[PDB]
């Protein structure tokens, strides 16, 4: 598979006023390892983390073209993208593109400003939104991510319990998966701030 | 998979990893890539994980039968041969095997590879497996035949080690083994991820 | 997904499902099926989400502009012909399939779109993979001129058959009215899969996980 | 290739309810409307299938024979149990030959006063329970039947023959290769005994359903 | 995968090499075809694939980087932009009619500052590419069958500070690695170094 | 699907089932294939629904246009020619039988056959869909020209009623409509008052012995209905 | 196929079949082996100096492979045989095992078809 | 027709000092479709020390079960009337699924029981029969979440001895997780915790839908 | 193909064509697919028609075994048991529709039709071959129980006809054979006094209106014959 | 075709020549070893295939020779019977069940008097064989990739007379040529020489 041939996976989950987003940093071809030090994250602005995975050349186009259409956003509107609006921006640009795909699946995790609600949206390769309140989260161990997740997250959890949570969610999972590990990159956004914390893990 | 041997003048070295991958889920980590067959031959294990355990199950069962029958050990020769016309006779039947046989007889350290097709071949250097390929980067430059039993012993882990780091589907626990005259000694078992802080 | 509408005396009850899945796995629990067309018309969807969305959203769109050049309301049948236009064109690969429901001026309207682009104007229909389940509900309960409260009771009843025997459908039922007058979502009519055993709290104290490094950032 | 559609069973309380059509198709043809699909299989025990009519008429056969033979000649009377332990293991015995009975049976019967219904599909896989069909019932049927034993302490026979009959009328509905008439089995008191034909009242007259509504074109 | 190339960088210059041959099928056509195309005066670039894909991919950057330097008269380019130009290009085949590029690329540069207004971090940069158009900085990289026995000896013995004189030993091994375990015969390399000064071939590395 | 048309003098009768099928499972009982296309010009539509439906409502598009500029009632051999047209034009991306009937003052009552390929040709009866190929022997057996309104109408539900009894993929409510100088006249009738079924006839209802008891002769009377 | 049974026990745990096979040993030609330090001597007596016998003999001690002999006494024809299957076996062996066999190897696969032959029906 | 059917479903089993603890749900799925609720194949008893559990085709299963249930009747003839160790049988077992290397059993199996020191222990099988003994294993369904879930909660790695009952309320857990996420595991759990006084069960819910 | 056979009281009547085709060309025109397989018992044949050949021929050398063993007349349940096994063994590698009919005093006249798959149905009428499906209507609408070996043989001829006027794969001859307690009666039909064909129907004379004259008005009268 | 095979027959011997490469995919596993197997005192086989048709075959040829050479006072076989033999075994196994041996041969004899009475032809033969059972005596024959360019250069430098020490020269060139042209690597050769006294290997040719 294609979605599969470079590696990786990115999760999103939600606490209270809180998101916190990780990605392995593993960047591959198949089974050969090319690079140990390619976290997929992209912090569009004070409010949005976007995670991408897929293949690689189509990750590094698409948020090219994120980046671009977002700049003269910010000329017209005089203003920040929120969310809500980003996504369906990353939508309409998957669908642009229907009949020939971008091998993306995007992870975008926000939060509101002003009302401090947090919104999670993960999209599949045509722009199909799933947007829970819990988590969400694609790439190579998806399918073991969900159970993590499933067990280990709550309603309510502040940062640093959140950032816990999600860590351990991401090595448990990447550990059983060949195509996505070497450790991992992790934001924590608030109203109030945004930290980043390389995470260690195993070198295989 | 990635496993190594080589001949030296204090003997033998096998090296394997732990890994065993479909190709994207990880099943194990604790997989025993090399076979005891008896007390002085040992296999290694590549590609096809039941293939590789249940024939070289059979071969130590004819290396004993042998023992019973002739009162002596069989060669690493002949245990080879047991090995490599089993795999021949099934050559069109699908077996996937990328096996070493080592042992110390009577003209000394032998290393055998012997293959899911029936080949055989006697030599002093073998890497097996996905990783292979960059075993072999390691252990061309380091490999002399004067190593010491110690030098040796890192050269092989220092070599599973880079494979490891390197290949999708090697990993986890690399574990050397050393046959000598008197049979053969595990020497070590050591997590890949440990031994990076060693080597970094 | 298993979507399911009726007609009864004054307007239609639509009816959904609430799991989405990717594979074999449930992605979303409380995802919603059931969305707004106009003012008096809404539409359930099943198929490929993505051109479910796409479509629905289009389609929405074109009806706004016409409201606001006529000034009249619109009616369900242009939703209906708008729909189906554009399946047709792009040959059912453009694969939304959808139950559509609305009231106008002539009275109650319910309809299927299939994907290759037909449609069919009926009493009673479900689509998606729990349609035949749902589909053996509606055909021993319904009647004619059923009341609100016997509508939505069928409507149920019949969603919750694709719950329970559809591997692909779960959760909860979302039920939408249709009147003259209003439109009434009803998100969490029936939760028939409620939690028994709580769950067991798992706890990590904070510094359970070993960082190498860190930033931060003030906003 | 005479082919049988949908088949359904409930247990009630005190025995068991089986139930299909007559008719054998031949791809979407209604070729033969009048023939009996169930059969009656030594003391206690019914069965019937959905699928390919030669490969039924064949393994009943074999089963019949077991059956009667064994009663004939001093090894008693075979229960519900054991002919059904003995199906399974030829339909499994031929998917392992790559010589498939390509049928799904459901089987049916009452020892003990203790009412047995269970299904076998044609890679051998086998279950009991409240409720068993083949075909379309299984989507059609199930959701009601089941539905219906929800209720606590059980269903009475004639409670049960109600939600058997809305079943009949749902496959007469929205099966393409089906005919409204139907037969039932009943499996209770220790022997089973085959009702005759009979058919289904449906609805056909909803305003929804007249030629100006379901108009395309105005 | 017939043709390796390798290329690593150290604190102040990257190595690059490629091996010299052209086969038709199993013939060997010719066993010294450079391979290590200079861009501008502080860039190299290893291509591996066949000769058209290969020369005409190089030729199309070349002229588009020459036609920047007088619509800006000669100021030299920054090699992540040259790098950025080079991606877009493989992408952008990729999803064309005439379909992609089949080269994969290793480009290498030494960034010097332009001006005194210029505030560049100055040094070199290695850039790994592939004919999908994956790109990724990295301090060591290969293309071909040699290049997995090559990356396991540089995570064996690469390191930041190693003298001219050590990396041109270092590359000399890793060239005979590729000998040794590679059926495919690279018998001859050709290998250049980028440097503050500019692009120099290295003539003790064969 | 089982469709057909039947010319009588001063007029035509089409008639249909109401079955829409995948295959295998009924998705809709009640559909109406005769569709309108003009005041007196209806078709019978058969094959992919998609497909029909779009070609009959663009057929009717033009038709009243058509109408609108002439000033006059549209005669049946313009619905048929257009209708043929479409049919031919696309005849590698559909899967569709069409039978094109009416009234016109011109001609009287005609009917038009157009099946997959796009051929066309003018009968006085058209048979189509799956069901057709029951009805042949039915029609060359039975039918006969002269018939007056009422005895059309009549013989078409029957003989409906004859192919949706062995036609696994027709079934439902029979429909015909009546198109003359005078007003259309549509009949639809239920299944439970069906003309034919093999259910009601009594040479069907005495069942096959499939299933004899264990006897001691080789004699057979009875199915076996109770356990021994 | 015949497969009666021919070599029986009899009133006194004697195999006869088996004692008359050795008689007809105890009739042929005698045949002696001698083990030195490194040599090993088969010596054998010859029916009877003839003026027309040819002077190349046939040889009554045969090769097994290149560094095992056989002589015997008995029937000849039959051992004719016997030296067949050996010479087969030692062959078979290199095949499956490479190696060549050993001496004390050989001599129990001779002896088993000896006492296989005193077993199996037909025979 | 393919000989081949996937019937759906999960299995667990961890291991602790002198206990294991065995659980598998109870649903056997058709074609988009339940047969039934109620299926309790999956685990099946061989001694009083001894499970196989197992998790593929339905029909597959209970082949595998009555060989093994045979071969080990007659082991008992031949040995005395003793029953094989965890141990022997998880080799034959092994050594039987390889034999059928040609046309394979598709089942994903274990073995559990109790080993000769009195500690528990699990054998999981590919098809074809490689296996080790393990702390703990899963397979089937819903097993690639429920497995990263007990390498967390069991071996700690990215970190800085369980009663009988902290490790069912751990199984518990993991189950009804499984059940809400996997869409072929569901409706209830059959447990059994087997030490060398016996062999205890407990049924458990689940989701239903 | 087309061939059935019939019940009456008494006795069966079996009908067949006469056609063997290799689809598009006739290979024989005067083929006999009423085979004998004992004194009063026959089968029709359709399919393949060295399968069917083969079979029977089986099927008789087996009963003329049993019935000599026995010394009695053997019965229909018998004849349709053997055939039938043959039919289900081989069927994978056979084309083979059988009916096999028969009368014998213990059960009088039966009929067994063995379809593709070698499924065994004990019937009151079996129809088989291509021509089948043009049939069914046709004796659901106009058979009848009671009927004599007269108005059998009659109702036989007559139903083959109409199959063979519209299947292109049957034709010919039409062949019958009575079976009774009396004498075998084998009648045969020459196409020339065919009870029904289409060349023949008057409602088929008149030919279609789809060459129409270069005119002036849309009315459509008759086919253009002669150049202008 | 990724093993070369050489050889040729002059007056009084026969050069025979094969590489030694062994490999897995594109890894070279060695290079040394030797497929030149001898058969008898005065017979040898080079053959080109995997390792596993290449030793079963030749082995399966040894073990009925030497039982054929007991079964007959360890007289030596002629060299055109032990073709026919090989040939027959090809043969067979090409319409057997398990099929072909994949194994090209070069089979090369010198024959020598029995005996007293004997009347041969006493000298060195020849004999090309495939792996379908086609044989054929030829003065020189190969078989791989290098085949091609070594058959030309002998049809333009063999001749009978050659002494056996410009009969070395030229089995070195046509080595040489194989290395220079072949993309697969023939790096190492073993060569032996078949003579009148019997196998003898030819160590200046590498």
């Amino acid at each position: 598979s294609i979605l599969t041939y470079s590696g990786g996976s990115c999760l999103a989950m939600a606490g209270d006023g809180c998101f916190v987003i990780v990605s392995d940093n593993r960047l591959g071809e198949q089974l050969k390892t090319i690079s140990m030090e390619v976290p997929k994250l992209h912090v569009i602005n004070e409010s949005i983390v976007l995670g991408l995975t897929g293949l690689r050349t189509d990750q590094q186009t698409f948020s090219e073209k994120v980046r671009f259409r977002n700049e003269l956003y910010k000329l017209r509107e005089e203003r920040e993208i929120g969310g809500k609006a980003f996504a369906a921006l990353v939508s309409s640009m998957l669908y642009e593109a229907r009949f020939g795909p971008w091998f993306v699946e995007p992870v975008i995790a926000s939060i509101d400003k002003r009302t401090g609600e947090v919104y999670l949206c993960a999209m599949d390769l045509i722009g199909a939104p799933c947007e829970p309140e819990d988590y969400v989260c694609a790439g190579t161990c998806a399918e073991s991510l969900h159970g993590m997740c499933e067990a280990l997250w709550r309603p309510g959890l502040g940062p640093e319990e959140l950032f816990e949570v999600a860590a351990q969610a991401m090595l448990s999972a990447c550990d059983r998966d060949s195509l996505s590990g070497y450790g991992a990159v992790a934001a924590i956004v608030t109203r109030d701030k945004m930290t980043t914390r390389l995470i260690n893990g195993r070198k295989d | 998979t990635t496993t190594l041997g080589f001949h030296f003048d204090g003997g033998i070295i096998l090296a394997v990893d732990s890994r065993a991958s479909s190709g994207q889920y990880i099943s194990s980590q604790t997989v025993m890539k090399v076979l005891e067959i008896n007390e002085y031959l040992l296999g290694t294990m590549a590609g096809g994980a039941a293939d590789c355990q249940y024939w070289e199950r059979v071969l130590g069962m004819e290396c004993r039968l042998w023992e019973l029958r002739n009162n002596c050990r069989i060669s690493v020769a002949a245990a080879s041969k047991i090995l490599a016309n089993i795999t021949y006779s099934y050559r069109n039947y699908g077996l996937s095997m990328g096996t070493m046989v080592a042992g110390w007889d009577q003209f000394g350290p032998s290393l055998y590879y012997v293959d899911d097709k029936g080949t055989r071949v006697k030599h002093e250097l073998f890497s097996v497996g996905s990783g292979s390929i960059y075993a072999y980067g390691v252990l061309d430059q380091g490999y002399r035949k004067n190593l010491t039993v110690e030098e040796a012993c890192e050269l092989a882990r220092r070599s599973i080690f880079h494979a490891t780091y390197r290949d999708g589907a090697s990993g986890g626990i690399v574990t050397v083994y050393h046959v000598h005259q008197g049979g053969w000694t595990q020497i070590s078992r050591d997590d890949q991820t440990k031994l990076y802080d060693r080597y970094v | 997904t298993t979507i399911v509408g009726v007609v009864y005396k004054e307007g239609v009850v639509l009816g959904a499902d609430t799991r989405a899945t990717e594979g074999s796995i449930v992605a979303d629990k409380r995802c919603k099926k059931i969305h707004y067309m106009a003012p008096n018309i809404m539409c359930c969807g099943a198929g490929t989400a993505a051109d479910t969305e796409a479509v629905t959203n289009m389609v929405s769109a074109n009806l706004a502009l016409h409201r606001l050049d006529t000034g009249k309301q619109s009616r369900v049948h242009e939703a209906l012909t708008m729909l189906k236009r554009h399946l047709y064109r792009y040959q059912g690969h453009v694969s939304a399939a959808l139950v559509l429901g609305g009231v106008d001026v002539e009275g109650p309207f319910l309809a299927t779109v299939a994907p290759h682009g037909s449609t069919d104007r009926l009493p009673f229909v479900s689509m998606g993979s729990g349609s035949i389940a749902a589909m053996s509900a509606l055909e021993t309960g319904y009647k004619e001129n059923m009341t609100l409260e016997e509508a939505k009771e069928l409507v149920a009843s019949a969603i919750r058959k694709g719950i329970f025997n559809d591997p692909y459908s779960g959760t909860q039922v979302d039920l939408c009215v249709i009147t003259k007058t209003k439109t009434e979502l009803l998100i969490g009519y029936d939760k028939p899969n409620e939690r028994k055993y709580p769950k067991q709290e798992i706890r990590f104290p904070p510094g359970t996980t070993p960082v190498l490094r860190e930033e931060i950032r003030r906003l | 290739m005479a082919s049988g559609g949908s088949v359904i069973g409930v247990k009630y309380n005190g025995g068991v309810l089986l139930a299909c059509d007559t008719l054998l198709s031949y791809g979407s043809l209604a070729k033969w409307p009048n023939i009996p699909r169930m059969k009656l299989v030594g003391a206690y025990t019914v069965m019937c299938a959905t699928g390919d009519y030669a490969d039924f008429q064949e393994m009943t056969t074999m089963i019949e024979n077991h059956v009667n033979r064994q009663q004939m000649y001093g090894g008693g009377a075979l229960t519900p149990n054991e002919v059904f332990c003995y199906l399974q293991r030829h339909v499994y015995h031929k998917r392992s030959q790559f010589e498939p009975c390509l049928c799904r049976f459901v089987v049916a019967g009452c020892h003990g006063g203790e009412p047995f219904l269970g299904g076998v599909d044609d890679v051998g896989t086998r279950w009991t329970d409240d409720c068993v069909a083949a075909g379309y019932g299984a989507y059609v049927a199930l959701p009601l039947l089941r539905q219906a034993l929800e209720k606590p302490g059980g269903l009475t026979r004639e409670e049960a023959i109600r939600v058997i009959k809305d079943c009949l009328r749902v496959l007469f509905y929205r099966e393409c290769r089906a005919i409204n008439k139907f037969q039932i089995a009943d499996a209770t008191s220790d022997m089973v005994s085959i009702g005759e034909p009979f058919e289904v009242e449906t609805n056909w007259e909803y305003d929804g359903f007249c030629f100006e509504k379901t108009a395309i074109i105005r | 995968m017939s043709e390796t190339t390798i290329a690593f960088r150290c604190n102040g210059f990257v190595l690059v090499a490629a091996a010299g041959l052209n086969a038709f099928y199993y013939i060997k056509i010719m066993d010294t075809e450079d391979k290590v195309t200079q861009l501008d005066s502080h860039k190299v670039v290893a291509c591996a694939g066949e000769n058209g894909p290969r020369v005409n991919f190089v030729e199309y950057i070349k002229c588009n980087m020459a036609l920047k330097r007088m619509r800006e008269h000669g100021r030299v380019i920054r090699t992540s932009a040259a790098a950025s130009f080079m991606r877009n290009a493989l992408a952008g085949a990729l999803r064309s009619r005439d379909g992609a590029y089949l080269v994969n690329c290793l480009l290498a540069g030494y960034d010097v500052a332009a001006s005194s207004d210029d505030d560049i971090a100055t040094g070199p940069h290695l850039y790994y590419m592939d004919y999908l158009g994956t790109m990724q900085e990295v301090p060591y990289g290969c293309h071909g069958y040699g290049a997995s026995f090559v990356i396991a000896m540089l995570d064996r013995l690469w390191r930041p500070d190693l003298t001219a004189q050590e990396a041109v030993d270092l590359m000399q091994k890793c060239c005979d690695e590729v000998k040794k375990r590679v059926v495919i015969s690279n018998d001859k390399f050709i290998c250049k170094a980028v440097t503050e000064n500019g692009v120099e071939i290295v003539n003790t590395v064969s | 699907t089982t469709i057909m048309a039947v010319a009588f003098k001063g007029g035509v009768v089409l008639a249909a089932d109401s079955r829409t099928s995948t295959g295998t499972y009924v998705v809709n009982r009640a559909s109406n294939k005769l569709t309108k296309l003009a005041e007196k010009i209806y078709c019978c539509r058969s094959g992919s629904a998609a497909d029909t439906q779009a070609l009959a409502e663009q057929t009717a598009n033009y038709l009243e246009s058509y109408e609108i500029d002439t000033s006059k009632p549209v005669n049946v051999t313009t619905a048929a020619n257009i209708f043929k047209k479409l049919c031919y034009m696309n005849k590698w991306n559909i899967s569709a039988g069409i039978i094109v009937a009416g009234y016109d003052p011109l001609n009287g009552g005609s009917v038009y056959s157009i099946p997959s390929g796009g051929s066309c040709v003018k009968l006085d009866y058209a048979l189509g869909g799956s069901g057709s190929i029951f009805l042949y022997s039915f029609f060359d057996a039975n039918y006969k020209t002269g018939m007056s309104k009422e005895e059309c109408v009549c013989f078409c539900q029957r003989a409906v009623a004859h192919a949706y009894s062995r036609d696994g993929s027709s079934g439902g409510l029979i429909r015909t409509i009546a198109l003359h100088q005078g007003e259309p006249e549509d009949m639809t009738i239920p299944w439970t008052k069906t003309p034919y079924c093999m259910e009601k006839d009594p040479k069907y209802r005495d069942l096959a012995v499939q299933n004899p008891p264990f006897s001691s002769s080789a004699k057979i009377t009875v199915n076996q209905s109770r356990s021994e | 196929s015949y497969d009666r049974a021919i070599t029986v026990f009899s009133p006194d745990g004697h195999l006869f079949q088996v004692e008359y096979a050795q008689e007809a040993v105890r009739k042929g030609l005698c045949a002696v082996g001698v083990r030195g330090k490194d040599s090993i001597i088969f010596a054998v007596e010859k029916k009877s100096v003839q003026k027309l016998q040819d002077s190349r003999t046939i040889r009554k001690i045969y090769k097994l492979d290149e560094h095992i002999y056989l002589a015997f006494a008995g029937l000849s024809a039959d051992a004719r045989v016997l030296v067949n299957h050996a010479q087969l076996e030692c062959q078979r062996f290199r095949l499956n095992y490479e190696d060549a066999v050993d001496v004390d190897l050989l001599v129990r696969y001779v002896a088993k078809v000896q006492q296989k032959s005193t077993q199996s029906s037909g025979s | 027709w393919s000989p081949y059917a996937d019937n759906g479903g999960t299995i667990a089993a961890i291991a602790g000092k002198n206990y294991v603890i065995l659980g598998g749900d109870t649903r056997l799925n058709g074609d988009f479709c339940i047969h039934t609720r109620d299926d309790r194949t999956k685990l099946f008893q061989l001694t009083e020390h001894t499970f196989l559990a197992s998790t593929g085709m339905q029909a597959d299963r209970l082949q595998l079960q009555q060989m093994l249930k045979y071969r080990i009747q007659w082991y008992q003839y031949n040995n005395g009337g003793k029953l094989p160790s965890t141990k022997a049988i998880a080799k034959l077992t092994s050594t039987m699924l390889y034999q059928r290397r040609f046309f394979p059993y598709y089942t994903f199996n274990m073995v559990v029981g109790l080993d000769e020191k009195g500690a528990g222990v699990c054998y999981s099988y590919d098809p074809v029969g490689s296996t080790e003994p393990f702390r703990y294993g899963t397979s089937g369904s819903a097993s690639s979440f429920v497995e990263p879930l007990m390498d967390c909660l069991l071996t700690r790695q990215h970190m800085v001895e369980l009663s009988m009952t902290e490790t069912l309320e751990m199984l518990k857990n993991a189950f009804t997780g499984a059940a809400e996420r996997d869409i072929f595991t569901g409706d209830a759990v059959c447990f059994h915790i087997i030490t060398a006084d016996g062999i205890r069960s407990e049924l458990f819910e689940l989701r239903n839908d």
